[PDB]
Protein backbone atom coordinates (compact mmCIF):
# COMPACT_ATOMS: atom_id res chain seq x y z
CA UNK A 1 0.00 0.00 0.00
CA UNK A 2 0.71 3.70 -0.61
CA UNK A 3 2.23 5.85 1.98
CA UNK A 4 2.13 9.63 2.01
CA UNK A 5 6.05 9.49 0.62
CA UNK A 6 5.32 6.63 -1.70
CA UNK A 7 2.91 8.91 -3.22
CA UNK A 8 4.80 11.80 -3.63
CA UNK A 9 8.00 10.03 -4.72
CA UNK A 10 5.92 8.68 -7.61
CA UNK A 11 4.00 12.25 -7.87
CA UNK A 12 7.70 13.77 -8.21
CA UNK A 13 8.26 10.67 -10.93
CA UNK A 14 5.96 11.67 -12.68
CA UNK A 15 6.13 15.57 -12.59
CA UNK A 16 9.33 14.92 -13.52
CA UNK A 17 8.32 12.91 -16.64
CA UNK A 18 5.05 15.44 -17.17
CA UNK A 19 7.82 18.86 -16.91
CA UNK A 20 10.75 16.53 -19.51
CA UNK A 21 7.63 15.90 -22.06
CA UNK A 22 5.69 19.61 -21.84
CA UNK A 23 9.68 21.25 -22.47
CA UNK A 24 10.06 19.10 -25.55
CA UNK A 25 13.62 17.86 -23.99
CA UNK A 26 14.43 21.21 -22.04
CA UNK A 27 16.72 20.59 -18.79
CA UNK A 28 15.09 19.70 -15.45
CA UNK A 29 16.53 20.52 -11.62
CA UNK A 30 17.62 16.32 -10.20
CA UNK A 31 19.63 16.02 -7.48
CA UNK A 32 20.46 12.52 -5.86
CA UNK A 33 19.02 12.66 -2.57
CA UNK A 34 18.94 10.37 0.57
CA UNK A 35 16.63 12.64 2.39
CA UNK A 36 13.75 10.57 1.68
CA UNK A 37 15.70 7.23 2.21
CA UNK A 38 15.27 8.38 5.75
CA UNK A 39 12.66 11.24 6.28
CA UNK A 40 11.65 10.35 9.69
CA UNK A 41 14.52 10.35 11.13
CA UNK A 42 15.44 13.87 9.80
CA UNK A 43 12.72 15.71 12.59
CA UNK A 44 9.81 15.40 10.07
CA UNK A 45 6.46 13.02 10.43
CA UNK A 46 5.90 10.17 8.05
CA UNK A 47 2.98 7.31 7.57
CA UNK A 48 6.04 4.78 10.66
CA UNK A 49 6.36 7.52 13.30
CA UNK A 50 5.39 7.14 17.17
CA UNK A 51 6.77 7.97 20.43
CA UNK A 52 10.02 7.23 21.93
CA UNK A 53 10.76 3.39 22.60
CA UNK A 54 14.26 4.42 24.95
CA UNK A 55 12.49 8.08 26.89
CA UNK A 56 9.27 6.67 28.23
CA UNK A 57 8.04 6.91 32.15
CA UNK A 58 5.21 6.98 34.23
CA UNK A 59 3.95 11.02 33.91
CA UNK A 60 1.71 10.10 36.82
CA UNK A 61 4.52 8.76 39.05
CA UNK A 62 6.79 11.59 38.32
CA UNK A 63 5.90 14.80 40.00
CA UNK A 64 4.03 17.76 38.38
CA UNK A 65 7.13 19.23 37.48
CA UNK A 66 9.14 16.12 36.41
CA UNK A 67 5.49 15.80 33.98
CA UNK A 68 5.46 19.14 33.06
CA UNK A 69 9.28 18.82 31.63
CA UNK A 70 8.94 15.59 29.98
CA UNK A 71 5.63 16.69 28.15
CA UNK A 72 7.12 20.20 26.85
CA UNK A 73 10.43 18.32 25.93
CA UNK A 74 7.98 15.66 24.05
CA UNK A 75 5.85 19.18 22.65
CA UNK A 76 9.06 20.56 21.17
CA UNK A 77 10.24 17.45 19.40
CA UNK A 78 7.01 16.98 18.22
CA UNK A 79 7.00 20.91 17.33
CA UNK A 80 10.47 20.51 15.20
CA UNK A 81 8.93 17.42 13.44
CA UNK A 82 10.68 14.45 15.43
CA UNK A 83 8.65 12.62 17.91
CA UNK A 84 8.56 12.96 21.51
CA UNK A 85 8.75 10.58 24.70
CA UNK A 86 5.24 10.53 26.12
CA UNK A 87 3.48 12.75 22.27
CA UNK A 88 4.30 9.96 19.80
CA UNK A 89 3.63 11.42 16.16
CA UNK A 90 1.09 8.85 14.69
CA UNK A 91 1.51 7.27 11.14
CA UNK A 92 -0.07 9.44 8.26
CA UNK A 93 -1.82 7.40 5.29
CA UNK A 94 -1.98 9.87 2.14
CA UNK A 95 -0.58 13.74 2.45
CA UNK A 96 -2.41 15.35 5.86
CA UNK A 97 -1.37 17.08 8.98
CA UNK A 98 0.46 14.82 10.69
CA UNK A 99 -1.66 13.70 14.05
CA UNK A 100 0.09 13.28 17.81
CA UNK A 101 -0.74 10.69 20.18
CA UNK A 102 -0.68 11.84 23.98
CA UNK A 103 0.00 9.34 26.45
CA UNK A 104 -2.88 8.68 28.58
CA UNK A 105 -0.78 8.88 31.82
CA UNK A 106 -0.91 12.79 31.52
CA UNK A 107 -2.59 14.71 34.10
CA UNK A 108 -6.31 15.85 32.87
CA UNK A 109 -5.25 19.69 33.09
CA UNK A 110 -1.65 18.49 32.20
CA UNK A 111 -3.30 16.25 29.31
CA UNK A 112 -5.66 18.82 27.89
CA UNK A 113 -2.92 21.37 27.38
CA UNK A 114 -1.00 18.79 25.77
CA UNK A 115 -3.42 18.11 23.72
CA UNK A 116 -4.21 21.88 22.87
CA UNK A 117 -0.87 21.94 21.94
CA UNK A 118 -1.05 19.12 19.77
CA UNK A 119 -2.35 21.17 17.38
CA UNK A 120 0.83 23.13 17.29
CA UNK A 121 2.93 19.37 17.02
CA UNK A 122 0.74 18.30 14.40
CA UNK A 123 1.14 21.88 12.62
CA UNK A 124 5.12 21.15 13.03
CA UNK A 125 5.35 18.12 11.81
CA UNK A 126 2.82 18.62 8.79
CA UNK A 127 5.27 21.75 7.98
CA UNK A 128 8.41 19.54 7.98
CA UNK A 129 7.32 16.99 6.13
CA UNK A 130 6.44 19.21 3.42
CA UNK A 131 9.39 21.13 3.66
CA UNK A 132 11.35 17.95 3.19
CA UNK A 133 9.67 16.99 0.53
CA UNK A 134 9.70 20.29 -1.26
CA UNK A 135 13.26 20.83 -0.16
CA UNK A 136 14.66 18.56 -3.28
CA UNK A 137 14.80 20.40 -6.70
CA UNK A 138 11.67 17.93 -8.48
CA UNK A 139 8.38 20.08 -8.45
CA UNK A 140 8.06 23.21 -9.72
CA UNK A 141 10.08 26.67 -8.99
CA UNK A 142 6.87 27.75 -6.99
CA UNK A 143 7.15 24.65 -4.67
CA UNK A 144 10.89 25.16 -3.95
CA UNK A 145 10.43 28.70 -3.37
CA UNK A 146 7.85 27.49 -0.73
CA UNK A 147 9.26 24.66 0.84
CA UNK A 148 12.26 27.36 1.56
CA UNK A 149 10.44 29.82 3.29
CA UNK A 150 8.50 26.79 4.73
CA UNK A 151 11.58 25.53 6.16
CA UNK A 152 12.69 29.21 7.13
CA UNK A 153 9.77 30.21 9.48
CA UNK A 154 10.16 26.40 10.82
CA UNK A 155 13.65 26.92 11.75
CA UNK A 156 12.51 30.41 13.02
CA UNK A 157 9.74 28.39 14.94
CA UNK A 158 12.23 25.64 16.50
CA UNK A 159 14.45 28.33 17.72
CA UNK A 160 11.46 29.63 19.95
CA UNK A 161 10.52 26.52 20.59
CA UNK A 162 14.00 25.44 22.13
CA UNK A 163 13.96 28.89 23.91
CA UNK A 164 10.61 27.39 25.81
CA UNK A 165 12.00 23.83 26.24
CA UNK A 166 14.64 25.20 28.10
CA UNK A 167 12.37 28.02 30.12
CA UNK A 168 10.42 24.85 31.11
CA UNK A 169 13.16 22.94 31.78
CA UNK A 170 14.13 26.02 34.78
CA UNK A 171 10.17 25.57 35.48
CA UNK A 172 9.59 29.24 34.76
CA UNK A 173 6.45 28.14 31.94
CA UNK A 174 3.32 26.99 32.62
CA UNK A 175 0.36 25.52 29.56
CA UNK A 176 -1.24 28.81 29.24
CA UNK A 177 1.87 30.67 28.57
CA UNK A 178 2.67 28.09 25.51
CA UNK A 179 -0.27 28.59 24.22
CA UNK A 180 -0.74 32.12 24.64
CA UNK A 181 2.36 33.17 23.57
CA UNK A 182 2.55 31.99 19.92
CA UNK A 183 -0.68 32.87 19.70
CA UNK A 184 0.09 34.65 15.76
CA UNK A 185 3.11 31.99 15.45
CA UNK A 186 0.21 29.13 15.83
CA UNK A 187 -2.41 31.00 13.88
CA UNK A 188 0.47 31.07 10.44
CA UNK A 189 1.38 27.77 11.17
CA UNK A 190 -2.50 26.11 11.06
CA UNK A 191 -2.60 28.48 7.57
CA UNK A 192 0.24 27.85 5.87
CA UNK A 193 -0.29 24.04 7.26
CA UNK A 194 -4.21 24.14 5.25
CA UNK A 195 -1.99 26.01 2.01
CA UNK A 196 0.92 23.28 2.16
CA UNK A 197 -2.02 20.29 2.53
CA UNK A 198 -3.81 22.16 -0.27
CA UNK A 199 -0.62 22.26 -2.39
CA UNK A 200 0.06 18.55 -1.61
CA UNK A 201 -2.98 17.26 -2.26
CA UNK A 202 -4.26 19.05 -5.16
CA UNK A 203 -0.49 18.44 -6.32
CA UNK A 204 -0.59 22.27 -6.97
CA UNK A 205 3.06 22.79 -8.90
CA UNK A 206 3.58 26.27 -11.15
CA UNK A 207 0.73 28.79 -11.36
CA UNK A 208 -1.27 25.91 -9.99
CA UNK A 209 0.25 26.38 -6.47
CA UNK A 210 0.70 30.26 -7.13
CA UNK A 211 -3.25 30.26 -7.34
CA UNK A 212 -3.86 27.81 -4.26
CA UNK A 213 -1.30 30.93 -2.16
CA UNK A 214 -3.26 33.54 -4.19
CA UNK A 215 -6.33 32.35 -2.71
CA UNK A 216 -5.09 30.95 0.57
CA UNK A 217 -4.46 34.82 1.61
CA UNK A 218 -7.14 36.00 -0.10
CA UNK A 219 -9.96 34.25 1.29
CA UNK A 220 -9.37 36.39 4.72
CA UNK A 221 -8.33 39.41 3.01
CA UNK A 222 -7.74 42.81 5.36
CA UNK A 223 -6.76 42.82 8.48
CA UNK A 224 -4.00 40.61 9.98
CA UNK A 225 -2.49 38.16 12.71
CA UNK A 226 -1.15 35.63 10.92
CA UNK A 227 -1.33 36.11 7.14
CA UNK A 228 2.37 37.96 7.10
CA UNK A 229 3.83 34.67 6.99
CA UNK A 230 1.66 33.80 3.81
CA UNK A 231 2.09 36.57 2.03
CA UNK A 232 5.46 36.75 2.22
CA UNK A 233 5.49 32.61 1.74
CA UNK A 234 3.64 33.26 -1.79
CA UNK A 235 5.96 36.33 -2.90
CA UNK A 236 8.81 33.95 -2.13
CA UNK A 237 6.93 31.16 -4.01
CA UNK A 238 6.38 32.74 -7.01
CA UNK A 239 9.41 34.85 -7.44
CA UNK A 240 10.80 32.41 -9.49
CA UNK A 241 7.29 32.49 -11.62
CA UNK A 242 7.49 36.48 -11.11
CA UNK B 1 -19.54 21.08 63.59
CA UNK B 2 -20.42 21.29 60.40
CA UNK B 3 -20.07 18.10 59.39
CA UNK B 4 -22.16 17.00 62.81
CA UNK B 5 -24.96 19.33 61.48
CA UNK B 6 -25.22 17.97 58.39
CA UNK B 7 -25.21 14.53 59.73
CA UNK B 8 -28.26 15.61 61.83
CA UNK B 9 -29.54 16.70 58.53
CA UNK B 10 -28.75 13.53 56.42
CA UNK B 11 -30.22 11.29 59.08
CA UNK B 12 -33.38 13.43 59.09
CA UNK B 13 -33.14 13.14 55.44
CA UNK B 14 -31.93 9.39 54.76
CA UNK B 15 -28.38 10.14 54.02
CA UNK B 16 -29.59 12.57 50.89
CA UNK B 17 -25.89 14.28 50.78
CA UNK B 18 -23.55 11.57 50.59
CA UNK B 19 -20.63 14.19 50.69
CA UNK B 20 -19.30 15.23 47.06
CA UNK B 21 -15.90 15.82 48.06
CA UNK B 22 -16.17 15.78 51.87
CA UNK B 23 -12.88 17.32 52.03
CA UNK B 24 -10.18 18.33 49.27
CA UNK B 25 -7.66 19.06 48.13
CA UNK B 26 -6.22 21.88 50.44
CA UNK B 27 -6.02 25.53 50.07
CA UNK B 28 -2.83 25.59 47.39
CA UNK B 29 -4.10 23.08 45.63
CA UNK B 30 -7.96 23.84 45.57
CA UNK B 31 -6.77 27.19 44.85
CA UNK B 32 -4.54 25.79 41.32
CA UNK B 33 -7.90 23.57 40.67
CA UNK B 34 -10.06 26.29 40.37
CA UNK B 35 -7.51 28.59 38.45
CA UNK B 36 -6.72 26.21 35.99
CA UNK B 37 -10.68 25.73 35.76
CA UNK B 38 -11.06 29.67 34.76
CA UNK B 39 -8.11 29.48 32.53
CA UNK B 40 -10.25 27.51 30.55
CA UNK B 41 -8.76 23.57 31.73
CA UNK B 42 -11.18 21.75 33.94
CA UNK B 43 -10.42 21.11 37.33
CA UNK B 44 -9.81 17.93 39.20
CA UNK B 45 -12.95 18.84 40.59
CA UNK B 46 -14.64 20.77 37.79
CA UNK B 47 -16.02 20.50 34.37
CA UNK B 48 -16.44 23.36 32.33
CA UNK B 49 -20.40 23.71 31.77
CA UNK B 50 -20.95 21.03 33.77
CA UNK B 51 -21.14 20.47 37.64
CA UNK B 52 -17.97 20.39 39.46
CA UNK B 53 -19.36 17.90 42.34
CA UNK B 54 -22.17 15.67 42.58
CA UNK B 55 -23.51 17.39 45.84
CA UNK B 56 -26.78 19.71 44.99
CA UNK B 57 -26.96 20.75 48.70
CA UNK B 58 -25.44 24.04 49.71
CA UNK B 59 -22.55 22.37 51.58
CA UNK B 60 -20.65 21.71 48.03
CA UNK B 61 -22.03 24.67 46.59
CA UNK B 62 -21.77 26.67 49.75
CA UNK B 63 -19.75 29.49 49.87
CA UNK B 64 -18.82 28.01 52.83
CA UNK B 65 -19.96 26.14 55.87
CA UNK B 66 -16.94 23.72 56.53
CA UNK B 67 -19.82 21.03 55.82
CA UNK B 68 -19.08 17.86 54.14
CA UNK B 69 -18.72 19.32 50.44
CA UNK B 70 -18.49 23.10 52.06
CA UNK B 71 -14.81 23.01 50.69
CA UNK B 72 -15.08 21.81 47.44
CA UNK B 73 -18.56 24.16 47.77
CA UNK B 74 -16.25 27.68 48.13
CA UNK B 75 -14.57 27.12 44.71
CA UNK B 76 -18.03 25.51 43.37
CA UNK B 77 -20.14 28.79 43.77
CA UNK B 78 -17.33 31.22 42.19
CA UNK B 79 -16.66 27.66 40.05
CA UNK B 80 -19.77 27.88 37.78
CA UNK B 81 -19.11 31.44 36.48
CA UNK B 82 -15.79 30.31 35.58
CA UNK B 83 -16.82 27.39 33.69
CA UNK B 84 -19.06 30.06 31.62
CA UNK B 85 -16.28 31.73 31.32
CA UNK B 86 -14.09 29.05 30.11
CA UNK B 87 -16.74 27.80 27.33
CA UNK B 88 -17.16 31.25 26.19
CA UNK B 89 -12.88 31.71 25.79
CA UNK B 90 -13.32 28.63 24.02
CA UNK B 91 -16.35 30.55 22.10
CA UNK B 92 -14.17 33.54 21.19
CA UNK B 93 -10.67 31.56 20.82
CA UNK B 94 -11.00 31.11 17.80
CA UNK B 95 -11.48 34.20 15.08
CA UNK B 96 -12.86 31.68 12.47
CA UNK B 97 -15.82 28.89 13.09
CA UNK B 98 -18.33 27.73 11.31
CA UNK B 99 -22.03 28.17 10.10
CA UNK B 100 -22.45 31.68 11.57
CA UNK B 101 -19.16 32.66 11.83
CA UNK B 102 -17.55 32.00 9.05
CA UNK B 103 -16.22 34.73 7.08
CA UNK B 104 -15.69 38.26 7.84
CA UNK B 105 -12.69 39.97 8.78
CA UNK B 106 -14.66 42.22 11.23
CA UNK B 107 -15.44 38.86 12.64
CA UNK B 108 -12.06 37.33 13.07
CA UNK B 109 -11.11 40.42 14.35
CA UNK B 110 -13.69 40.41 17.07
CA UNK B 111 -13.07 36.92 18.14
CA UNK B 112 -9.11 36.89 18.38
CA UNK B 113 -9.35 40.49 20.58
CA UNK B 114 -12.12 38.71 22.57
CA UNK B 115 -9.29 35.38 22.99
CA UNK B 116 -6.72 38.30 23.51
CA UNK B 117 -8.62 39.07 26.37
CA UNK B 118 -9.68 35.56 27.95
CA UNK B 119 -5.81 35.05 27.89
CA UNK B 120 -4.93 38.18 29.56
CA UNK B 121 -8.12 36.84 32.13
CA UNK B 122 -6.35 33.44 32.61
CA UNK B 123 -2.74 34.65 32.83
CA UNK B 124 -4.03 37.20 35.38
CA UNK B 125 -5.48 34.21 37.31
CA UNK B 126 -3.04 31.55 38.91
CA UNK B 127 -0.23 34.00 38.40
CA UNK B 128 -1.76 36.57 40.99
CA UNK B 129 -3.53 34.28 43.43
CA UNK B 130 -1.19 31.30 43.37
CA UNK B 131 -1.75 29.55 47.08
CA UNK B 132 -4.57 32.12 47.82
CA UNK B 133 -7.58 30.98 49.91
CA UNK B 134 -10.80 30.25 47.85
CA UNK B 135 -12.07 34.09 49.41
CA UNK B 136 -9.62 35.78 48.46
CA UNK B 137 -9.83 34.25 44.59
CA UNK B 138 -13.59 34.94 44.29
CA UNK B 139 -13.25 38.17 45.66
CA UNK B 140 -10.40 38.93 43.06
CA UNK B 141 -11.90 37.56 40.47
CA UNK B 142 -15.61 38.62 40.77
CA UNK B 143 -14.84 42.22 39.42
CA UNK B 144 -13.69 40.34 35.97
CA UNK B 145 -16.03 37.49 36.06
CA UNK B 146 -19.13 39.81 36.32
CA UNK B 147 -17.67 41.60 33.37
CA UNK B 148 -17.06 38.48 31.53
CA UNK B 149 -20.76 36.74 32.29
CA UNK B 150 -21.85 39.95 30.56
CA UNK B 151 -19.80 39.39 27.46
CA UNK B 152 -20.94 35.63 27.64
CA UNK B 153 -24.20 36.98 27.27
CA UNK B 154 -23.40 39.02 24.58
CA UNK B 155 -21.14 36.07 22.94
CA UNK B 156 -21.28 32.47 22.39
CA UNK B 157 -21.55 29.26 24.67
CA UNK B 158 -19.46 30.12 28.20
CA UNK B 159 -23.10 31.04 29.28
CA UNK B 160 -26.74 30.43 30.36
CA UNK B 161 -27.35 32.12 27.25
CA UNK B 162 -26.00 30.85 24.37
CA UNK B 163 -24.79 33.54 21.81
CA UNK B 164 -26.66 36.97 22.78
CA UNK B 165 -30.16 36.33 22.25
CA UNK B 166 -31.51 32.94 22.60
CA UNK B 167 -30.27 30.64 25.09
CA UNK B 168 -28.83 27.76 22.72
CA UNK B 169 -26.78 26.96 19.42
CA UNK B 170 -29.35 28.80 17.17
CA UNK B 171 -28.69 32.40 18.91
CA UNK B 172 -28.85 35.70 16.41
CA UNK B 173 -25.48 36.64 17.29
CA UNK B 174 -24.42 37.91 14.03
CA UNK B 175 -20.94 37.17 11.55
CA UNK B 176 -19.01 39.30 9.26
CA UNK B 177 -20.57 41.86 7.66
CA UNK B 178 -24.16 41.08 9.45
CA UNK B 179 -21.85 41.23 12.69
CA UNK B 180 -20.78 44.51 11.76
CA UNK B 181 -24.64 45.60 11.84
CA UNK B 182 -25.67 43.39 15.30
CA UNK B 183 -22.81 44.83 17.00
CA UNK B 184 -23.47 48.25 16.73
CA UNK B 185 -26.99 48.11 18.21
CA UNK B 186 -25.60 45.66 20.66
CA UNK B 187 -23.00 48.34 21.62
CA UNK B 188 -25.28 51.48 22.00
CA UNK B 189 -28.07 49.31 23.55
CA UNK B 190 -26.30 47.67 26.25
CA UNK B 191 -22.69 48.99 27.96
CA UNK B 192 -23.93 48.57 31.37
CA UNK B 193 -21.29 46.83 33.01
CA UNK B 194 -17.51 47.67 32.15
CA UNK B 195 -17.46 47.30 28.30
CA UNK B 196 -17.02 50.97 27.08
CA UNK B 197 -13.42 51.39 26.81
CA UNK B 198 -13.56 47.22 25.85
CA UNK B 199 -17.20 47.74 23.43
CA UNK B 200 -14.96 50.95 21.52
CA UNK B 201 -12.03 48.52 20.93
CA UNK B 202 -14.08 46.07 19.52
CA UNK B 203 -16.47 48.31 17.51
CA UNK B 204 -13.28 49.75 16.48
CA UNK B 205 -11.53 46.11 15.31
CA UNK B 206 -15.25 45.19 13.71
CA UNK B 207 -14.97 48.42 11.77
CA UNK B 208 -11.48 47.82 11.14
CA UNK B 209 -12.74 45.29 8.16
CA UNK B 210 -15.42 47.40 7.18
CA UNK B 211 -13.15 50.21 6.81
CA UNK B 212 -10.80 47.88 5.01
CA UNK B 213 -13.94 47.16 2.49
CA UNK B 214 -15.21 50.91 2.55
Amino acid sequence: GPTWQQSLELTRKMLRDKQSKKNSGQRLPVLPAWVYERPALLGDFLPGTGGSADTAVPIGSLPLASQEAAVVEDLLYVLVGVDGRYISAQPLTGRQGRTFLVDPNLDLSIRELVSRILPVAASYSTVTRFIEEKSSFEYGQVNHALAAAMRTLVKEYLVLVTQLEQLQRQGLLSLQKLWFYIQPAMRSLDILASLATSVDKGECIGGATLSLLHDRSFSYTGDSQAQELCLHLTKAASTPYF
Amino acid sequence: FCRLRQGELQVLGGALLQAPQPVLVKESELVKDTLNVLLGVVSATFSLCQPAQAFTVKRGVHVSGASPESVSSLLSEVAECGTHYARLSDFSLQPVLDSSCSKGLVFQAFTSGLRRYLQYYRACVLSTPPTLSLLTIGFLFKKLGRQLRYLAELCGVGTALPGTGGGEPRAAFPTGVRLLSYLYQEALDNCSNEHYPVLLSLLKTSCEPYTRFI
